[PDB]
RNA sequence: CAAUACGCAAACCGCCUCUGCCCGC
């Protein structure tokens, strides 16, 4: 239960940081992992609704990756700020939660803007939605 | 079985509110114009919710002339968990009880259910009210634009009690006196009982406004006040030739307390030969 | 009834957390003046800039920064209340009413917080061998309030932003299933979700007036400037329960104030007649309270004496309501060393401890009359 | 029904077009709050939309154009799709250009199509007396 | 500390225009400026007014952003005048500049501030 | 002589339950 979310995560956060850039492995590993970041996201409460803005933001530029524009810029500048202000408005119970899941998503923003457009942030997009939908078979939503 | 049609009586009108409003720490707000608004499903579920309780006292006076009361003692499901009982609010939505009847002929009986429409397992009767957004009046709209302030804000603080500790907060209000206009539209159907739903759903608005509409209400977040402009009919031969043959009912300076009382049958008296 | 209009018998400060700096005020007379900023701004500029940007971000010698709009221009000001106190040299922070367009009302939420003062305050009077049995049902926390032995006597030793009524609250109003802790809070099960007050109407300029409340309890009083209602003035509110929405309710309330309305007959039906008796049983016990100590001024004594043969219901409101007046402290006085190791516990005295005079020590009262008296009827 | 010129470039320019509102359901005893939300289109977007009628028999075209401004002069009132009962259709027809498109347009390519006068007009104005005035000139062609 | 401080003031007095950078400097500025929430509101969410309008209100907007600092006296000018020393250079070219776009680039800036306010403490 | 010590909200509730390819060659 509990006490696996205190031995998985130790065990998950010096391979999170080393593997800071997004296009780390295209291979089996990055979903292999991406189980391992929603099960010590399991035992944590971690609500959607405040990440409503930050995923409608990574979906309405995902059109625009797509012969929208080539410029992700304005975009990417969006997601890091107000992830930043989801512990800046949203305390408490549910800032130690979501603490965690702030330093996985923050090593591979700051790649994007620098980084390819068709490539790279397909590679973090795509590990976007391994983190919710396996968080959707755990339990959590 | 048998849904019919025979004309459309359109309720016009602005909701003033003479104490200030709150929907839902920001009111929700109108997005390609800025403007807050008052919604449909706050004006019809609000209704509803004050006509559900109002049935529920008086299920004496009406079950004589409307069936499908005798199926229900005036009661709540509440502690006891079944689904069609005794218990008058039976549906559990996913964790509320709201009062639907299950079928089309219980609804067609029903009070309630004739009027706010009524889901179910295969019957699923629909509405004859349409409750449309209120969006702000063209003579408030401009003061938007001379920056008259539509809304504002409300600094409250909860007060504990011992340490006499102070944890305040900052509610936004729309300001008191800002007006609204609204839109119900009674879709007749059925013309053995349409006096009824005419002053049937005039009853849900008259404890309106003695009661609040959206937000807090119990500390000032309410007082709705409908001022009335043009009841129209809107036949089914309005539908077809197009012209002003729909019969206007004057009530510009009249309350909803002021048509459901002693003047409503001159009024309504050619719709009724309009049937 | 509707529409139970008051009277104001002392000096009524609603806060709205706002202070007035004296480049806003310009007191040419006694009178005093509002400038309006971002008018008169925008009107000095035909004249001409940046110095006003400089000038009001640098603060100087207030008196200079608001009488050199004399030189050339005149007569720019908003509301003009009056100082009626022997002060203001600008020097002063007047705290604001609230007001809605510039014109002040009473507040719903304020009424309200007032009359749940008043009516928790009669549900621990009557309700500790009643009080097991609210808790009996799905609390199973109740052991621990009938070895104790009237929860009072337990509270003062169970806590030996403050979240310190949190259990008391959850007794007299709204008993949960459970928690970390024993019970909590549940806002769906509240008789007073059944009690409307409203906004009242606007109560005009001529009554709104500074003022200047002395702080007595220290031999080196202080002055604090504030704007408050004179006593005089009479506006309408209205109050109803609703009582439909108690007929509802009648298996879902699980708290001590059930507990008290199903003694006096229906409980449905005489809610609202527990109501005032809770309010002229709180607050004449405060208003006897306060004839003990004589440490104010004399006078003060002689207002509550008049109290007295006044018809209606007499309740706090406001500001200058102490810590007597907002609290049920006033019925932990019979304590003494029960709440006197808990009053440490919280803290109160600062730049350690106030030993003798803890909790009453500071009277706040504006031109010689204690502030924050209301009637209703 | 496509967005119009204009909204094309709303989407272009940064605005908003689908809104998220949140909506409750309360038990009437315990105020049980039971939340959800809809994705709606933003209020005052613009789809452009085209009926053509095929004229198959010159004897009743006038009485089956007449039937379909009355479906259309009822979906005004009523609602189109959705939640609708709780204000979400609420749908406002405006005609950009009748035209007739008749048989000798096909073969030639001349453009002859007969245009009837329709810039600012509501759907129950062309149903009102002057429909024999709106359509008058496709009576000579018959 | 405060040196490192003054060598993000040096940065503060780097955005003499507007367009300081479309990269990561506009963040890297804010995380350095953010190393009291509720005295600020009279231009956060002023800032979150005069987004959706206007000429007229922006004199107000540098109004109220000096009537800040001339309230509050004593200990209570330090950091004060500081936050003042960054917002008006960037307001003092937005005068007479676009007002849809051009205020974006600040828009986003004041926002992203407050942000890493919360997240520090 | 006049103030500054501190507080900008905590909670729970997050979708539901009905329908899910026929007709004609
Ligand atoms: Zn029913």
């Amino acid at each position: 239960k509990g006490k696996q979310w205190e031995a998985i995560q130790p065990y998950f956060d010096n391979v999170v940081r080393e593997a800071k850039n997004f296009l780390e492995w295209s291979p089996n590993k990055r979903l292999a992992n991406a189980v391992t970041v929603a099960a010590y996201l399991t035992s944590q409460g971690l609500k959607t609704n405040q990440v409503r803005k930050i995923l409608d933001m990574a979906r309405t530029t995902e059109l625009k990756v797509k012969r929208g524009e080539g410029d992700i810029k304005d975009d990417l500048v969006k997601m890091r700020y107000l992830l930043a202000y989801t512990v800046g408005k949203a305390t408490g119970q549910s800032k130690y939660s979501l603490d965690a899941f702030h330093r996985i998503l923050d090593p591979m923003l700051e790649v994007l803007m620098g980084s390819p457009k068709k490539e790279n942030f397909e590679k973090f997009y795509d590990f976007l939605q391994a983190v919710v939908a396996y968080h959707k078979f755990f339990g959590g939503g | 079985m048998d849904r019919r049609f025979y004309g459309k009586i359109v309720i016009k009108g602005k909701i003033k509110a003479v104490t200030g409003l709150h929907i839902g720490n920001p009111v929700i707000k109108d997005p390609h114009t800025g403007l807050p608004y008052i919604p449909g499903s706050s004006l019809k579920g609000r209704l509803r919710s004050l006509f559900e309780i109002l049935v529920n006292s008086r299920l004496g006076e009406w079950r004589e002339k409307y069936p499908s009361l005798a199926n229900y003692s005036p009661g709540s499901c509440r502690p006891d968990n079944q689904e069609n009982c005794g218990k008058f609010f039976n549906r559990k939505i996913n964790r509320g009880w709201i009062h639907v009847c299950p079928d089309y002929e219980t609804a067609l009986a029903c009070p309630v259910c004739r009027l706010f429409g009524a889901s179910g397992k295969e019957s699923n009767f629909p509405s004859r009210i349409i409750v449309r957004d209120a969006f702000l009046t063209k003579e408030w709209e401009e003061k938007w634009r001379a920056g008259e302030a539509i809304t504002e804000a409300k600094i409250e603080v909860g007060i504990d009690r011992v340490t006499s500790q102070a944890n305040p907060r900052t509610n936004e209000r729309v300001v008191a006196g800002a007006e609204f206009e609204f839109e119900i539209i009674y879709n007749v159907e059925n013309t053995t009982h349409w006096r009824d739903d005419i002053k049937n759903l005039l009853t849900a608005m008259a404890l309106l406004e003695d009661s609040y509409l959206g937000g807090s209400g119990s500390r000032g977040y309410g007082k709705v006040k409908f001022i009335f402009d043009s009841f129209e009919f809107r036949p089914l031969d309005y539908y077809r030739t197009g012209k002003d043959e729909d019969i206007v009912s004057i009530d510009a300076r009249e309350k909803s307390v002021s048509d459901i009382l002693s003047g409503f049958d001159s009024l309504f008296s050619e719709v009724e030969g309009k049937l | 009834m509707t529409e139970r209009t008051l009277k104001v018998l002392s000096p009524l400060h609603i806060g709205t957390g706002n202070e007035l700096t004296p480049v806003d005020i310009y007191p040419r007379e006694n009178i005093i003046h509002v400038l309006d900023t971002e008018r008169l701004v925008n009107d000095l500029m035909n004249l001409g800039e940046l110095n006003e940007i400089l000038a009001l971000l640098k603060n100087p010698p207030a008196y200079i920064w608001k009488g050199y709009i004399e030189e050339f221009h005149l007569d720019p000001s908003d509301y003009s209340i009056y100082t009626l106190k022997i002060h203001g040299r600008k020097s002063m922070q007047i705290k604001e009413f609230i007001k809605l367009n510039g014109r002040p009302y009473i507040p719903g939420s304020s009424l309200k917080g007032a009359i749940r003062t008043a009516v928790l305050y009669k549900a621990l009077k009557e309700c500790d061998a009643r009080a097991v049995m609210r808790v009996v049902s799905k609390v199973n926390g109740d052991v621990a309030r009938d070895i104790g032995r009237d929860v009072l006597d337990y509270y003062m030793s169970f806590l030996s932003r403050k979240r310190a009524d949190d259990l008391l609250e959850a007794i007299v109003f709204g008993m949960e299933p459970d928690r970390r802790s024993k019970i909590r809070y549940e806002p769906k099960r509240d008789p007073m979700k059944a009690l409307i007050v409203r906004d009242s109407k606007p109560v005009g300029r001529k009554h709104l007036a500074v003022y200047h409340v002395e702080v007595i309890g220290n031999p080196q009083p202080i002055p604090i400037w504030v704007e408050a209602i004179e006593p005089g003035a009479a506006t309408d509110v209205e109050i109803h329960v609703d009582t439909e929405a108690l007929r509802l309710n009648a298996d879902y309330f699980n708290g001590l104030l059930w507990e008290c309305l199903k003694e006096r007959g229906e409980p449905g039906e005489v809610f609202e007649d527990f109501l005032w008796e809770a309010v002229d049983e709180f607050y004449t016990a405060v208003m006897k309270y306060e004839t003990i100590e004589v440490q104010k001024f004399s006078q003060v004594r002689s207002f509550y004496a008049s109290l007295e043969d006044h018809s209606g219901h007499v309740l706090r409101l406001g500001w200058g309501s102490g810590w007597l007046a907002m609290t049920i402290g006033l019925l932990l006085v019979e304590k003494g060393y029960k709440w006197e190791n808990v009053r440490k516990k919280l803290g109160l005295g600062k730049k350690g401890s106030g030993f003798s005079r803890e909790f009453p020590k500071t009277r706040r009262l504006a031109d010689g009359m204690p502030m924050g008296w209301v009637v209703l009827e």
